[PDB]
């Protein structure tokens, strides 16, 4: 590795922290310590889930692996059974989340910009279809992927009406 | 002092069918009224009398005005000034030059020397700008 | 420190018009569509400016007469085609008389 | 929508603005004019992009290639670069050019417009 | 409501969290690398914090 | 005096230096101040002798509002030279190719004198040029290295030791060298390498900065301009003090900002882009005079006619000058005013050289010879007619008006047939139409914008325009032979009937009895007469794979067309 | 690429073609029709054209004429053929003037029938054919210079090859028979004038024409990408 | 389009009279008002005026309130209302009416044109500008979110089916 | 030569503004300028950078006025 | 393989540029041992205006065609021969082509020898009858004074011309020097055949 040379071959676990802490015995645990936490933090953010976040690290690579050697394909970035819809509740509260620190914490205006970030769909009232289907939309936010985004998926058929869509345009 | 100079132009055409009934007469005109006493090409064109070479009377392309330019290649006598020349006779208006050629030198009638300044002929000026010394 | 691009600027050599003689003209005799419309175009707008007419028809719009002008071979313009300019300043012009030219179909 | 001949214009480019919202406008883009010159129409174009269009008169002094100063009524004809030599020609362009050419000269790329030789017939 | 304005949050097509997602980057623009096994982990829900770690496989092995 | 017509032969493009700035500028910016009160400040960067933004005031410098006047630069004289933006890279490749101490080429001019002229100063520059020692001062040529965090800054580096290039330093570097150096390189000398340091900038003329965000650098710039000292020299290991350090980046930067920023978005980002200067502004336009609808349907019109609405018929007008040809023509227009159609709703008077509206004419009645009349578009008036987008020749074609005097009708009407040129539907599309206003316009638009022009496609020689939908089945149906109710026969007031909506003059039908039958090929050939012509081919009714099933009349299945006489066969899509 | 004033396309002054089409016509200006001679054997190439009524040297000069307008065209398109990969020879060429359908418009016309034997008339009729022929690349040019015959260009003199073979083809001396001297000379005089109306006019923007036809198949090419 | 239409105040919003289930219903209309109606349609060539997906209209349906309804537009201005006095004359909008205005707004039921001036503001008044005349039934004053007035003026468009409507 | 744009700058390397106007404005104002380039006014895209007309077909052939025709039928 | 065909058709070549041979021809086997031990074989050619052609053929494995001395040393030795020497010609594998050391020494000694011509040649250029090819239009040189009328008539300067490279196939058997007009006689799908005359430019490579 050309940028971790001198760590390639070492045992001495201290000196791979002390050089991770660089390039980002107090400080041996804390560039440690804050490490579990940004890594894998679903398995757990604390010293006794080390050898479950290992594990679970292992088989990552080894199914990365299993793909390299064609065992399996590549995950398929359009089907349904890898995605999630999220509306009003989850995007909100990120955004609140977001907005909190900086307008409470940091230091009216957390209002504002909530609302600014609200402005940044309209609520088309043509009919009642027109309200209860922009409620019902999904929004995913020249090449191969353009194409395959946009086709009806297999994974679609109950979930996704395999009719509507756009009819003009991008 | 009074020379003789060849100028060229472009001229504007803004009738150009009752132009060309009498090209020469017309260019005369339009040349006269343009050119004479006024200061262009570093001189001040006292009159025109004398067309070198014209052009046909092109019709203007980039503009749906219909009108045409022709250009001309004019002779006109001019009158030129240079450093240290004796001025007969300048009268007080900053100092308005009497004879042919008109002048308006910064210092009745007082007898004028031109310094070494040379004279500024700035194009479209009905006379020319000098400095001089008595 | 370097002078101002328009001191060592020189504009233009003016350029003689040469005009090839008659005989020696080897454009088409045959107004192209783009020069009877054009000629009809500036006849017209000089007619919008002037009114003066060879047509002994009366007219009340300026296209009609530039367009019966040039269909009955009246029209006061010519046709410069430049063919070439010279390095040493020479504009080589053929220069076509509307009025003896063959018109296209223009209807 | 239908406009006339008059209306807001952009302050920049001087063009019209865009279309029905702003009050004024409707666009002849790249595409028309691809087509306008292939019916080798160029007094349509005249007409539209400069008459109906932030048409304006330019001033080169064709003795530098440099914007001159010129006015008919308040007399001044004068160029900052050769002025007592001043040659001001009467050029027809567009004052998105005009703006177009600002900017590069802002960016200190000097616009020199040699302008098209006068012509004379043989004496 | 607001600004006098009616205005909705739309349903966000967003990707599964706590999941890899191996990816070949084939039309062999950044040709240093042909794969990226991407995980997303959340930690208890929606709303905490996710760390974003990439695994990938180099040309240089 | 006057300006004489003059057209653009060439534009030559160079590098701008102090000089031009000083000679092309008309006044110095002086003052950070902005108004004086509500005229603009003498000696600010809103100074009117750059030109005038509002109608409030002229120019100064030409005596124009606003209009007429298209800027004028001014002058900003820098207490510390600035490096051009664009020219970094040439300032770079410069550097490493002139000995800084004398200004001679430590390169061989000989190695590089065959190659292309705009590549050698670039290929003599590629060389490493490290640790040469000049011929002429036996110097040795520093490092030359780009600092990574900014785009304008030089470092030189002997051998460990560095020191920064300042614009000072490089300016005396760059004047150093000979104009010989320049053109054994490849470059002209309007490319003096000295150029590319500016102690004087322009001041971009207000009419390329209207509106009272770009002015917010030149201000800032100008005011951080007064805080460096005028007389601040920098030699060579100065060490200059570190309050200026950050000053004299924080101008350079601005400078730079100002120019190839990309907040305030810069000179040069107006170009690129759809929308910037030259796709949007230049190779585009926004234009007056013309009107834009959904198009529809209309049976009645002939192919070259538009269908106008008279709301739109009236806001679009027609200029004509008054003479004594059309002078009996115009005044019914000029009488009717705005009141009534066909009327008008401008004079130009040439006399006032004024615009006057119609119904402020007091006694102006006297429309005399040479004025403007601006009227109201009537039939037979040429329209351009234009759907985008525009990728056919006949996307853009030139129709007779037809004016819908039905006030409730708001949509363009054309032929079906007359789709094809626009590859137009009626189910929702939009056109825009313009009418020629200017004498020049309207010939050519008659002359060679005439979709009669574009019948015949210049993409594949054959024809463009036909019958589609309800009449290729119904010239099908007419010249069929055979009907379910038994012979394809009508009788002479039917026959007479057909023709009712031609617009051709009619046929005779004196020689037929009321009782006498006529096929519909006899009616047919009536018509085709007026254009005889010689078809003979099968009908697209007639195909194999339909053959084995069906009974094909033989009279049916063999079109033919002699001196315009349809003896047999049916007309459809192949005819 | 602009069509200047020799019919050349150019960029500024540096060529682009030497003639537009290769044959200087209009794209809107174009006929297809058939080339009778391309496909017949020698000996049905006699029959069919080779005149027996009067035994001269030149109705044997007509013939040759026609026989090797045909060996040209088979030697140009058999090659053509060879360094393509399916571009088969056809006897269909899109050509300015349909002289077949004049021909046969003027025969409609005429007041008189068939015309008896004329020796005198039939050997004008042949020869100012080949005259017409001969002058025809002159209408590339001028009628000032047909008038005095100056030089044709060589690139000129090709340009008027098909058309001069479709006009030996169609007022070959066997299909012209019943046609009268003047009804022959208004006949050519119809040619040349659909030959001038069928060139392509100064200043076209024919680059702009080509990029604008070229473009709309492209976008039927990509459509049939799934098929 | 909204059964509180007449109380909300709406921009570019069709509010249409006459609404019919649709004879051959679906399942989708348990849940959604049917908009539209059962127009009886003759699948036929009558001129050639219905081609290129072109149809052909009756008239006396037009007539008879067949898909014709109100279209809405707000006027909203912010901050004194008022019509101008002839002192101020110079900054007066060109050939604008000014007229029509009591109490700085134009009344409820008067018909507004090109030319008019709705909401006087002070010039800076507020011109009417759309080519398709209008009626005025609204005038409020309230206060925004800072309790400041402005205008809120709603006008009333009478829309039937038109030549190019789709 | 390719329709990108290398291959304008091979058949047309003097033409600076068309090859602005297609793409990269900058790099070929820049390149431009550093080269001294003369630019002549040709074809379409560069007489209208320069917000003029360009010199095809209607604008091909310049009219100039028959004096001789207009002193004998006009005067 | 390269070598027959080259060996077949280098003397095609030799006619079509209408030389006569001064030495007499050798069998295919000799010509191809020449060239395993002495590393090319050389013909030489005389012209009508008795000028002499060389031409050079190197083996792909050859030391010539590797190291650019002994390139030196066989270029200076033939130069310096007392013939009018009118064109050497060198053909070499097209790979050498692209190797810069042999390219800077055939242009070195380009500069050394202004008056002769000396130009290098992959194989697939003498490895068919070109002329022969279907795909390639006639070509012809024309005179100067046929090129000058045609340029005066059409009031064009020769860089006005399409241009074509001294190396194009058809170029290099017809023996056309840069400033040469060559005449093409192209097959035309719309005019059943054409006439063009392009300008001969600077070699490449
Ligand atoms: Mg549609
Ligand atoms: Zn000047
Ligand atoms: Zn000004
Ligand atoms: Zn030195």
């Amino acid at each position: 590795d050309p940028i971790f040379q001198p760590v390639q071959h070492e045992l001495n676990r201290e000196k791979i922290i002390q050089f991770l802490s660089e390039k980002v015995q107090y400080l041996n645990e804390r560039q440690l310590t804050i490490l579990d936490k940004i890594l894998l933090p679903h398995m757990g953010q604390t010293a006794d889930t080390r050898v479950r976040k290992l594990r679970f690290l292992g088989l990552l690579i080894h199914k990365i692996l299993l793909v390299i050697m064609n065992v399996f394909p590549p995950t398929d970035r359009d089907s349904y059974r890898t995605k999630r819809v999220h509306g009003s509740g989850v995007s909100l509260a990120k955004a609140f989340k977001a907005i909190f620190n900086t307008s409470v914490i940091a230091p009216s205006d957390l209002n504002r910009s909530m609302e600014q970030s609200i402005i940044s769909q309209s609520l088309e009232r043509k009919n009642l279809l027109n309200t209860i289907s922009a409620l019902r939309t999904v929004n995913t936010h020249q090449t191969e992927r353009a194409d395959m985004m946009r086709r009806v998926h297999a994974s679609y058929p109950g979930y996704i009406c395999v009719a509507q869509s756009a009819d003009t345009g991008e | 002092m009074i020379d003789q100079k060849i100028f060229e132009t472009t001229l504007n055409i803004d009738d150009p069918t009752n132009f060309c009934t009498n090209v020469e007469a017309h260019l005369l005109k339009e040349l006269e009224n343009i050119y004479v006493g006024k200061c262009f090409k570093n001189s001040f064109i006292l009159n025109i009398t004398g067309v070198i070479q014209r052009s046909p009377c092109f019709i203007m392309r980039t503009n749906n005005s219909g009108r045409g330019y022709m250009h001309v290649r004019f002779s006109a006598v001019v009158s030129y000034l240079n450093a240290f020349d004796l001025i007969a006779a300048v009268k007080i208006i900053l100092g308005e030059s009497l004879l042919t050629e008109p002048v308006t030198i910064v210092i009745q009638i007082v007898p004028v020397q031109l310094a070494n300044s040379s004279v500024y002929y700035i194009p479209g000026r009905q006379q020319a700008s000098a400095t001089g010394s008595i | 420190e370097s002078p101002s691009i328009c001191e060592g600027f020189v504009q233009a050599s003016s350029q003689t018009l040469v005009i090839i003689p008659d005989n020696e003209r080897i454009t088409s005799n045959v107004l192209t569509t783009f020069e009877a419309t054009r000629l009809v175009a500036v006849r017209a707008q000089q007619l919008a400016i002037n009114g003066s007419t060879m047509l002994k028809k009366k007219y009340s719009s300026p296209i009609d007469i530039a367009k019966q002008e040039l269909f009955n071979r009246k029209i006061p313009l010519l046709v410069m085609r430049c063919i070439k300019v010279t390095p040493e300043g020479q504009k080589i012009v053929e220069i076509w008389n509307p009025r003896e030219m063959g018109i296209p179909l223009l209807d | 929508y239908a406009v006339a001949s008059y209306g807001p214009t952009d302050a920049l480019t001087g063009q019209p603005l865009d279309g029905k919202r702003s009050h004024g406008g409707l666009r002849l883009g790249e595409m028309e004019h691809w087509v306008l010159t292939a019916q080798g129409a160029m007094q349509t174009i005249i007409e539209k992009s400069h008459d109906d269009s932030d048409g304006c008169i330019s001033y080169i002094c064709r003795n530098c290639g440099e914007p001159a100063i010129y006015n008919a009524s308040h007399p001044i004809y004068k160029c900052m670069n050769c002025d007592v030599q001043a040659d001001i020609g009467m050029v027809d362009s567009r004052r998105s050019s005009i703006v177009f050419q600002h900017e590069m000269r802002a960016a200190n790329v000097n616009i020199t417009s040699v302008l098209s030789p006068r012509v004379f017939q043989p004496a | 409501i607001a600004r006098g304005g009616e205005w909705v949050v739309d349903l966000l097509e967003n990707i599964r969290f706590n999941t890899l997602h191996i990816h070949y980057h084939t039309m062999q623009q950044g040709n240093n690398e042909i794969i990226r096994g991407e995980f997303i982990s959340q930690p208890g829900g929606a709303f905490e914090n996710s760390s974003q770690i990439i695994i990938r496989y180099m040309t240089t092995g | 005096m006057e300006a004489g017509y003059a057209e653009i032969a060439a534009v030559q493009f160079n590098i701008a230096g102090d000089n031009d700035h000083k000679r092309q500028g008309v006044m110095e910016v002086t003052i950070s101040n902005l108004f004086e009160g509500t005229l603009p400040a003498e000696g600010g960067i809103y100074d009117a002798r750059m030109g005038t933004t509002d109608h409030h005031y002229k120019c100064i410098t030409c005596s124009h509002q606003r209009k007429q006047c298209m800027g004028h630069p001014g002058i900003l004289q820098m207490h510390a030279p600035v490096l051009q933006p664009l020219f970094i890279a040439e300032i770079r490749r410069w550097l490493r190719v002139i000995c800084l101490n004398c200004g001679a080429p430590i390169v061989d001019l000989k190695r590089y004198e065959h190659l292309i002229r705009p590549k050698r100063l670039i290929e003599a520059a590629s060389s490493q040029t490290e640790g040469k020692q000049c011929y002429v001062c036996k110097a040795v040529h520093p490092k030359i290295v780009k600092d990574s965090e900014d785009y304008f800054t030089f470092w030189a580096d002997q051998q460990g030791k560095i020191d920064k290039l300042y614009p000072q330093i490089i300016r005396e570097i760059f004047s150093r060298v000979t104009y010989d150096t320049v053109v054994k390189l490849g470059r002209s000398k309007n490319s003096h390498p000295e150029k590319l340091v500016l102690k004087a900038i322009q001041i971009p003329p207000i009419s390329i900065r209207p509106g009272i965000d770009i002015n917010n650098v030149i201000q800032y710039l100008v005011r951080k301009n007064l805080l460096i000292p005028k007389d601040l020299q920098i030699v060579r290991g100065q060490k200059i003090p570190l309050n200026i350090d950050r000053n004299l980046q924080t101008i350079q930067q601005l400078y730079y900002n100002f120019l190839l920023d990309s907040p305030a978005p810069s000179i040069m980002r107006r170009l690129p882009r759809k929308e910037g200067r030259i796709r949007k502004s230049l190779l585009g336009s926004q234009v007056w005079s013309i009107s834009r609808s959904t198009i529809c349907g209309n049976s009645d019109l002939h192919l070259d006619e538009v269908g106008y609405p008279i709301s739109f018929a009236r806001t679009l007008q027609v200029a004509e000058t008054v003479q004594h040809y059309n002078i009996n023509r115009l005044m019914p227009y000029f009488l009717n005013g705005k009141r009534q159609y066909p009327g008008c709703s401008r004079v130009y008077k040439q006399i006032t050289q004024s615009v006057h509206d119609i119904e402020g004419l007091k006694q102006d009645f006297r429309l005399e010879v040479g004025d403007i009349l601006y009227r109201d578009v009537v039939t037979g008036d040429v329209a351009f007619f234009n759907r985008q987008p525009s990728l056919e020749r006949s996307s853009i074609g030139v129709h007779r008006i037809v004016v819908l005097e039905n006030p409730k009708i708001s949509t363009f009407q054309m032929n079906v047939s007359a789709c094809a040129w626009y590859n137009a539907d009626f189910d929702g599309d939009q056109m825009n139409l313009w009418v020629p206003w200017s004498v020049m316009s309207r010939v050519e638009a008659e002359l060679l914008c005439s979709v009669r022009n574009w019948f015949i496609s210049t993409k594949s020689s054959g024809p463009v325009n036909g019958q589609v939908q309800d009449s290729t089945v119904g010239s099908f149906l007419l010249t069929r032979t055979n009907t379910p109710m038994g012979k394809n026969v009508m009788n002479k007031l039917h026959a007479m009937g057909l023709f009712q909506t031609t617009q051709t003059d009619p046929p005779c039908f004196a020689n037929y009895s009321p009782t006498d039958l006529l096929d519909g090929k006899s009616v047919v050939s009536m018509l085709l007469r007026q254009t005889p012509i010689n078809y003979q081919r099968a009908p697209t009714w007639y195909s194999e794979v339909y053959a084995p099933y069906m009974h094909y009349n033989k009279q049916d299945i063999s079109t033919q067309i002699r001196n315009g006489e349809l003896i047999e066969g049916v007309l459809d899509k192949k005819a | 690429c602009i069509v200047d004033y020799y019919r050349r396309v150019s960029i500024d002054t540096r060529l682009v073609q030497q003639l537009y089409g290769e044959d200087g016509l209009d794209a809107r200006q174009l006929e297809t029709v058939r080339f009778e001679t391309i496909m017949l054997s020698d000996q049905e190439l006699e029959d069919k054209f080779k005149y027996t009524g009067i035994q001269s040297p030149l109705f044997e000069e007509e013939f040759s004429r026609l026989k090797k307008d045909r060996d040209k065209y088979r030697q140009i398109f058999l090659n053509v053929e060879n360094f393509n990969f399916s571009q088969l020879l056809t006897d269909v060429r899109q050509v300015p003037v349909n002289v077949a359908s004049i021909v046969k418009n003027i025969l409609l016309s005429s007041t008189s029938g068939v015309l008896p034997f004329d020796e005198k008339s039939i050997l004008q009729k042949y020869a100012m054919v080949k005259t017409f022929c001969k002058n025809l690349p002159y209408v590339f040019i001028n009628n000032i210079q047909e008038r005095l015959q100056t030089p044709i260009p060589v690139y000129l003199k090709r340009a008027a090859s098909l058309m001069r073979m479709l006009i030996r083809i169609e007022l070959a001396t066997v299909k012209t028979l019943n046609i009268t001297c003047e009804q022959m000379s208004a006949i050519l005089d119809l040619i040349r004038l659909q030959y001038t109306q069928s060139l392509i006019n100064y200043g076209e923007a024919v680059g702009i024409l080509a990029a604008q036809s070229v473009s709309e198949p492209l976008t039927q090419y990509m459509l049939d990408s799934h098929h | 389009y909204c059964f509180s239409w007449p109380y909300r105040v709406d921009m570019n919003r069709f509010f249409q009279f006459y609404n019919e289930m649709p004879l051959v219903k679906t399942i989708a209309h348990n849940y959604v008002i049917p908009n539209g109606l059962n127009t009886i349609v003759a699948y036929m060539i009558y001129g050639g005026y219905n081609q290129e997906d072109s149809v052909i209209v009756s008239q006396s349906f037009i007539d008879r309130g067949g898909f014709a309804g109100t279209f809405y537009r707000e006027e909203k201005v912010e901050l004194s209302f008022g019509k101008p006095d002839p002192l101020i004359t110079k900054n007066l909008k060109p050939g604008a009416n000014y007229e029509k205005l009591v109490d700085g707004f134009v009344p409820v039921g008067t018909v507004v044109k090109k030319g008019d001036i709705i909401i006087g503001k002070v010039d800076r008044s507020v011109m009417y500008g759309f080519d398709e005349p209008a009626v005025v039934d609204a005038v409020m004053r309230p206060h925004g979110p800072n309790d400041e007035i402005f205008g809120l003026m709603r006008l009333r468009y009478e829309r039937n089916l038109n030549i190019g409507d789709k | 030569t390719s329709l990108e744009k290398a291959g304008l700058n091979a058949r047309e390397p003097s033409n600076v503004l068309l090859r602005m106007a297609l793409s990269s404005p900058v790099q070929v104002l820049t390149d431009a300028a550093v080269d001294s380039a003369v630019n002549p006014i040709y074809g379409i895209a560069a007489p209208t950078l320069m917000g003029s007309v360009p010199r095809i077909g209607t604008m091909y052939s310049d009219i100039i006025m028959d004096e001789k025709y207009i002193t004998e039928n006009y005067k | 393989m390269a070598m027959q065909k080259l060996f077949t058709y280098i003397y095609e070549f030799i006619e079509y540029r209408k030389m006569v041979l001064l030495e007499e021809k050798v069998p295919y086997d000799k010509f191809v041992q020449m060239v395993l031990n002495t590393g090319f074989f050389r013909i030489n050619a005389e012209t009508l205006n008795h000028g002499i052609v060389s031409v050079f053929i190197f083996g792909a494995n050859g030391k010539y065609v590797h190291h650019g001395g002994d390139m030196r040393t066989l270029l200076t030795n033939t130069l310096n021969e007392k013939k009018h020497y009118e064109e050497l010609i060198l053909i070499v594998d097209k790979p050498v082509l692209s190797k810069k050391n042999i390219l800077d020494i055939i242009v070195e000694q380009r500069a050394a020898n202004p008056t002769i011509v000396i130009n290098i040649y992959p194989y697939h250029l003498f490895c068919i009858n070109i002329p022969k090819v279907s795909a390639i239009p006639k070509h012809k040189l024309i005179t100067q004074e046929e090129a000058q009328e045609f340029l005066g008539r059409e009031y064009l300067q020769p860089q006005d011309l399409m241009q074509i490279s001294a190396s194009d196939p058809p170029v290099v058997w017809l023996g056309g020097r840069p400033g040469d007009f060559v005449q093409i006689e192209r097959p035309s799908e719309t005019a059943m055949h054409a006439v063009v005359i392009r300008f001969i430019t600077k070699s490449k490579i």
